[PDB]
């Protein structure tokens, strides 16, 4: 969280966190209850939003589950929803944590070697968190969706 | 513009590799004369050359 | 680094001066526009990969040469090396744009780019040609994007040209 | 023992070919042909 | 400045501005209006703030001031006030910036041994910015006088 | 000069982001006391985790003639 | 290290779940909580030297570890206990504000037992300086804080013991 | 500067001693090679500038570096780039005909490293310019005396560098 | 560094087409001299101590430069100048091994100048003795490999000039 | 030295096409602050004297600079520092008048840090007189021009910095 | 380290005694296996990702440790293990070409065992993907190579057992 | 570096001669004036922070160069001026013990003044601080120890400009 950067940086300069580092603590404590908020909206509309998401991308790319893709059987169909099951987890925790941290340390760090040991492809896996995140965006409210955009946003760049 | 230049000196990065500049990148860094290996590889490949 | 408030502390920190009624009001003019700031960034945050891919497929149309042999593009090695540094510009731009201030742009961007550029034969005249394609390009999409204020956003790329390019005049 | 003559004997002589205007002149190119 | 902050820490990592850092950054932006007010108080209070402050530290602490005293004399009093209006100033461009980066760059990086070079009581220089931060906390509201505060004590504590 | 026989193990936490060739993490080497501090403290940051410690070099307590 | 929000999520994270109502409503306490933590590491901050400096009195000062023949008596040592003293505060403060002691097992309770074990240093009179900190600490922050970061100073002697 | 020549005489010289053995023994090399080299001189005399065009047309033209924001594209900066190779096959030429590289590094090399880090220009690119300088001053010159030729550009390439 | 086959793919992309009629020439000229001048490298190799031995003699030694006053009189320097000697015939070997000078550039000629100008390396002495050095491992490996090495010595005598 | 119009002209050029919409937006806003910048100009013409009178009476006439054992005491001193200020304002008026610092950096800030450096000259005293220049400048041309003058003059004391 | 003809020499020398009949028909076999030995490490090395790929997929895909809440489930954390897979692959393939097994305990299983054990790796796990990285590269070269394989890869799943 | 002592040697050893009458009563003098220069040394030692302080008094404080605008303005700064002073002062004692400013030469002086024209320090307001410290030195050691401290801090001024 914003507490762990905080604590860790002046940690690193081997000193006690600052006034504006403090102050920025102290607001996202405040903004704690909109994180809770995503939270369980995200954590109780997952399933239409994978669905959604999933059967988009798929249209997109008409390769995975047709001949010469990556899911023929249906245990690799279910594997990739359960990835976006897995991202979207990890964006909830991300959000209420406030940063990026759980994010990078759960599926972010690694992942383009994670999916090229198994042959998924990254731009494809790319465009699938682009649906996503336009499917969660699109179910969430203006204010809400754009609180919860950046996160989004930021596992699109790392992904590619 | 800037103000100062560090001084603009050539640099010469490997494109790619052949087995000639890999034998001898291995001697010119260990600082030898070219071994029983580096100059096996260099016989080697000179007679398939 | 500095950004706007930094520079202009520094610049009354020079004279010893307290913090007079201009300085307030350039002050209050950085903190109305940090919003639209915040906003570009978020924008170019969102789309900076694929916004450098189509600036890269259009400056190699625009010079054909820089993919043909003999350019410095032609490898795949050397593709993902031009990737890379026009990357490196969104990057540095998307901070400037937040900083409001090009001392970033200039510390860590333009101080050795000619010195590099030239030791490794790079030219100087396509890099700033893509970057204002680059600069064309977020302009255009923040212009569709809600943004009220986008005036900003020429700053930084504009500034890279200035440092990086050549004095033809 | 002469073919160790790499270098001390005479170099073998390469071929440059001098450089040519490119795609970069397309417009200029075409021009000339209507210009024909 | 804690836009500089989040700049370096993105760019230490090479990404982007995290989702996290735009949050610190646009709460910085919302507060800055709170900043200025703080600032320009203090700005305009830096005579009589000055004055009180070395009133007081002149009552309390008459050694400094009494003969053989490094603030003895009309000169070494004038440039005991001049250093509190330095170090006020520097009060203000932190206000400003929302940290204490500049307090630190221009008078907080070796004063201690500039102190001990021109023979000053660190111990007393303290004192005279605690009674800075009590006579402005004195002249604003409630979370004002808090929000300065935080450089005060970030001075005290550099100095001693 | 006292010395710390110090065994701790320190993963990387960058060698999936760096391509850097792997290396042995676990290390049991003798430090000296004046260096002890930072190379604790630059472990403990690092995430490792010091399993033993012992004073190989060096009668506790001694109050003079350290090194 | 490991803050008491990321707890929640590192749990969940464990079993492969959501952030529900048993871990929401300890995360709803600890984000009410976190103005008092926020107010209790600026006062400690600000505090920092003196709260060191009282505690080295009431625990150490005037006693045999200070003493000639004590661990706490030549000057060099006497620096070395002020120096881990004042990390003992700073750590105690980040462990106060991040809601856990786990960045205190991780960074402070690493190696710290064996050395000191290693060095002779008196645990007995590192626990009791530790309380004295602690005592001071909740004498100057107040009895709500004070009782929080008492519970990572408790944690960090129960770790040296 | 120093001719071969004024090399031997000037190591004589300094030694104080007469021209031995060994001196005259270079000083006939010296008087082997130097008829070949008066013929290379004249033949690079007389096609000097055109020389210079087919090196830039091969290296040069219709490229990066002469297009417009590269170091070469404005007629002036043509004209230095044009200068700057004038510079070099003449003083390539005077090192030819002298047989020693002493000169270079008098006129040349002994600051224009600097000169161009100044100036911004690519060291590279002129290094580029000047490899086929080799090899059309060695079509018009032969194979020897191009091998001399080249010795010299070397080393003029290895002081830009 | 590079070599010819570097040098010669290098020329063969730049212009954009295949190794047509020439670059084959030059490569299978190369591989051709490639066996004996891995046989000649070996040699060196086996007599690299014995080789800057005679050239030491035939040089250096019983001269004002190993006379006091002289840059090779102390012990540490002339071991220095010997382990330069071995520096040049190592570096002769891998220009000669790689058919470029390139490695020479690179690796030898980059700083050599400044290094011996700043040390104050007299030059005269150091090319006499590469030049000993030279007919030394002709005398040991035969006229035609030489020649070869002495194509590269002759370089680094031209760049140290 | 480069104005809004050769920059924009240079930044067009250095790209190779002829100017888009984007370089006529910035042409008129340049023309439309060309009034402005103009009657700024000739009103500072017009008060070259009299504003050097002014700032020199503001900060630097009767203090340590202007009596004994200060650089502006002789009186040949005196006349280079109001030459200097000359100068300051002379430079700020075509920095003014071009839209740019690049003739300051050209020409006003060019070696100007270690000229003064080398004579003598007092920085923070200088820097302080050129802030009274410019407040002087800003009250009698105006709150706008006065502004646009005062970048350029701090820019001046930055670049003294 | 030391190989198969290494070791073979140093168990006559370790009684000090001439290269025997059996130490000479012993560097026979090494020799006349040299050839396949080559092939082998040429196909593993060709083809070395797609061993590690396969043998995840048939041992650790859709398994308990990529469920969370094993040491297999984080991207970091399967990148670190596929690391370590390959770099096991790297070292059985250089223990085949070596022709003995001294190798990976002199780089690997120094200190695996103890560091896994410290990090609560799986060594049960471990030593099924080595297993599986075992039947992968059977398959891949060939069972004359597979078998050869197979016991550097047993020695390193013993070692870490 | 070098002491008179080893001056005097490596003068004798580079003209390959043995210690004579005429060196030896160098040798002589320096081991007359040993005492003298251990008192000075020691007097200095303890004196090091006053000596600076009370320099920096006499020179630059008050002046243009600790008010905004100089190079003696941030607390940085000013800490970077002290520690400079202090470098003069301890090197000039060492070049005073030594009895030869070689030390200041090869490790107070080959650079500093390139460093001090990048960084902008002013060189003339530095050399008068050096000489402040002079007369400090001279007064607090005495008129010939003081002026061998003084031939030193005199040389390291004429090394900056
Ligand atoms: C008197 C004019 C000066 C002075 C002295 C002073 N000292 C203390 C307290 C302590 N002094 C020490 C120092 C040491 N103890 C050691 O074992 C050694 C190792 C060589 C040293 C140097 C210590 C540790 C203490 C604390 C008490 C203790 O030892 O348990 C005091 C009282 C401090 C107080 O307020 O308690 C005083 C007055 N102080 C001055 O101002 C004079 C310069
Ligand atoms: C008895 C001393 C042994 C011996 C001597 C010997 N030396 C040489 C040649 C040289 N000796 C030196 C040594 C030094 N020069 C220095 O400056 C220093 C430090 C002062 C030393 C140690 C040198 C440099 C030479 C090279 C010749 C020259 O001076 O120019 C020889 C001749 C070797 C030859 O073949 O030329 C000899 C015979 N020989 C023995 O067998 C004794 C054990
Ligand atoms: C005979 C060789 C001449 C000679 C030699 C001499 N050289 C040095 C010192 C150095 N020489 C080098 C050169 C190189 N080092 C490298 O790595 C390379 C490429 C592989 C080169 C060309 C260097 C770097 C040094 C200094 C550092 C070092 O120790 O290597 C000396 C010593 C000079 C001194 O006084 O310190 C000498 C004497 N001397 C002669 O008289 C011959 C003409
Ligand atoms: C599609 C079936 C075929 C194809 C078409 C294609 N290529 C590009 C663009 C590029 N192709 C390359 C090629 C190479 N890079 C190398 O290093 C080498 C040797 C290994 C080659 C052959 C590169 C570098 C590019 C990008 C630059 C460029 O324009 O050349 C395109 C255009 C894509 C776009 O417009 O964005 C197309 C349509 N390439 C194949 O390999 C297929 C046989
Ligand atoms: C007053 C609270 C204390 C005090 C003050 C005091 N200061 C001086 C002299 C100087 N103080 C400074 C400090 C600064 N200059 C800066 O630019 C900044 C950074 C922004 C600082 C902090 C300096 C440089 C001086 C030297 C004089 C000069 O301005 O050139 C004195 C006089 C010392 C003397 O005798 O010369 C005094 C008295 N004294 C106290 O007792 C208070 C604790
Ligand atoms: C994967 C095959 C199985 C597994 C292992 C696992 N290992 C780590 C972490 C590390 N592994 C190593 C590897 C080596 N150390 C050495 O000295 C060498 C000798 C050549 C090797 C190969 C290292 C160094 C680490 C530490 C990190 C670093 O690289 O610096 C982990 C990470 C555990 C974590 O969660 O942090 C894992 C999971 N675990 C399984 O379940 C697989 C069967
Ligand atoms: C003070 C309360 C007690 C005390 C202290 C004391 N400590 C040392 C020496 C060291 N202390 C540490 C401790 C740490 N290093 C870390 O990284 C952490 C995390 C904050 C801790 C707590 C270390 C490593 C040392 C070694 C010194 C070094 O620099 O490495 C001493 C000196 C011992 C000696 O000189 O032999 C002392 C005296 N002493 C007491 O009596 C108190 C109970
Ligand atoms: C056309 C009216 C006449 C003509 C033209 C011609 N020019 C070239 C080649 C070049 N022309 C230039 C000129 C400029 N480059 C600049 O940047 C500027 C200012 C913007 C000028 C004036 C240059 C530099 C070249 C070199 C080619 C290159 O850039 O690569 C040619 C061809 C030369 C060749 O060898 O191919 C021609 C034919 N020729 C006529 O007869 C007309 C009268
Ligand atoms: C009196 C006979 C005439 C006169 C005098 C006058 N002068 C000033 C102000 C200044 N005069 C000087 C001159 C010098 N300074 C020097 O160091 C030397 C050379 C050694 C000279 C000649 C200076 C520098 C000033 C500036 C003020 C200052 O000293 O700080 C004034 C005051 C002007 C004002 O308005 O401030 C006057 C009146 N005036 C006459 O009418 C007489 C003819
Ligand atoms: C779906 C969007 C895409 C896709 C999916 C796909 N994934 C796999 C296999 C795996 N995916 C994972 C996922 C993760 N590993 C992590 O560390 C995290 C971050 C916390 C996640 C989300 C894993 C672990 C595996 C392998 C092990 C397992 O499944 O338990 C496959 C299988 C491919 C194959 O079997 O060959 C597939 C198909 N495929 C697509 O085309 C989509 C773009």
């Amino acid at each position: 969280s914003v507490v762990s950067q905080v604590i860790l940086q002046a940690d690193d300069q081997l000193r006690y966190p600052t006034s504006g580092e403090l102050k920025g603590i102290q607001a996202f404590l405040t903004t704690g209850a909109q994180r809770i908020r995503i939270a369980e909206t995200l954590a109780e509309n997952e399933k239409k939003i994978v669905d959604q998401a999933q059967k988009q991308l798929f249209k997109k790319h008409p390769e995975y589950r047709a001949p010469g893709g990556n899911a023929y059987g249906q245990r690799q169909y279910n594997q990739c929803l359960r990835d976006y099951g897995w991202y979207l987890r990890l964006v909830t925790y991300g959000v209420l944590a406030g940063n990026k941290e759980p994010i990078e340390t759960t599926g972010l760090i690694g992942v383009k070697e994670m999916y090229n040991s198994l042959n998924v492809p990254v731009p494809g896996m790319v465009d699938a968190v682009t649906v996503l995140k336009d499917a969660a965006l699109g179910l969430l409210s203006a204010e809400d969706a754009n609180e919860t955009a950046p996160y989004f946003d930021y596992i699109i760049q790392f992904m590619s | 513009s800037v103000k100062a230049s560090g001084g603009s000196s050539l640099a010469r990065p490997q494109l790619y590799q052949t087995v000639p500049v890999s034998a001898i990148s291995q001697a010119e860094q260990q600082d030898r004369f070219l071994e029983g290996s580096e100059l096996n590889e260099l016989t080697a490949y000179f007679q398939s050359g | 680094m500095r950004d706007a408030v930094t520079t202009l502390i520094k610049n009354y920190d020079l004279t010893g001066r307290y913090l007079d009624r201009n300085a307030m009001d350039e002050l209050k003019a950085y903190f109305e526009s940090g919003s639209a700031r915040i906003a570009a960034a978020a924008m170019i945050n969102a789309n900076s990969a694929t916004i450098v891919k189509r600036a890269a497929a259009q400056l190699f149309e625009e010079i054909p040469e820089l993919i043909r042999p003999s350019g410095n593009a032609y490898t795949t090695r050397r593709f993902s090396a031009c990737l890379r540094d026009m990357d490196y510009y969104l990057r540095y731009a998307s901070y400037a744009l937040i900083a409001a201030d090009n001392n970033v742009l200039d510390e860590r961007v333009l101080q050795g780019l000619r010195e590099t550029y030239n030791s490794l034969g790079v030219p100087i005249g396509p890099t700033v040609r893509g970057i204002q394609i680059m600069k064309e390009m977020i302009e255009a999409m923040a212009e569709d994007s809600s943004l009220n204020s986008t005036d900003f956003i020429a700053s930084p790329f504009d500034h890279m040209t200035r440092e990086l390019s050549e004095l033809s005049v | 023992p002469s073919q160790v003559a790499f270098a001390s004997g005479d170099p073998i002589p390469q071929n440059v070919a001098r450089r040519t205007p490119g795609p970069s002149l397309n417009r200029f190119k075409e021009m000339a042909r209507q210009v024909k | 400045s804690i836009v500089t902050k989040s700049i370096v820490n993105a760019d230490a990592e090479a990404r982007y501005l995290s989702p996290g850092e735009l949050d610190r950054i646009k709460a910085f932006v919302t507060g800055g209006a709170a900043r200025l007010r703080i600032a320009e108080t203090l700005t305009g209070s830096r005579e009589t703030i000055v004055k009180q402050a070395g009133d007081r530290l002149f009552q309390k602490r008459p050694d400094i001031v009494s003969p053989g005293g490094n603030a003895y004399g009309e000169e070494m009093t004038a440039t005991c006030l001049r250093d509190m209006d330095y170090y006020l100033r520097l009060v203000t461009y932190g206000v400003v910036s929302g940290d204490v980066t500049p307090i630190e760059e221009i008078g907080l990086v070796g004063v201690r041994e500039m102190y001990r070079s021109l023979g000053t009581p660190i111990e007393a220089v303290a004192q005279s910015v605690r009674e800075m931060k009590e006579v402005a906390s004195g002249l604003m509201s409630s979370d004002d006088a808090a929000e300065a505060s935080a450089y005060f004590d970030f001075v005290i504590g550099k100095m001693s | 000069m006292r010395m710390f026989r110090i065994t701790a193990c320190v993963p990387s936490q960058t060698r999936i982001r760096t391509q850097r060739e792997l290396q042995n993490t676990y290390f049991t080497k003798l430090v000296p006391y004046d260096n002890w501090f930072r190379e604790q403290q630059r472990i403990m940051k690092m995430g490792g985790k010091i399993v033993k410690v012992e004073l190989a070099t060096g009668r506790p307590g001694t109050n003079a003639g350290l090194a | 290290m490991q803050d008491a929000i990321t707890a929640v999520i590192n749990s969940a994270d464990v079993q492969g779940k959501y952030l529900d109502g048993a871990a929401m409503d300890k995360l709803k306490s600890y984000f009410a909580s976190g103005e008092l933590r926020v107010r209790a590491a600026s006062v400690i901050s600000a505090n920092a030297a003196t709260i060191v400096k009282e505690a080295v009195a009431k625990s150490l000062l005037y006693s045999d570890v200070t003493r000639p023949g004590g661990n706490m008596y030549t000057t060099r040592r006497y620096a070395a206990c002020i120096r881990d003293l004042d990390y003992y505060l700073r750590y105690a403060t980040y462990a106060m504000l991040a809601g856990d002691a786990s960045i205190l097992d991780e960074r402070v309770l690493n190696g710290l037992k064996e050395t000191y074990n290693s060095l002779g240093v008196p645990i007995s009179s590192t626990v009791q300086a530790i309380q004295a900190i602690k005592e001071v600490t909740a004498s100057l922050v107040g009895a709500d804080a004070g009782k929080e970061m008492g519970v990572y100073l408790d944690y960090i002697c129960s770790g040296l013991s």
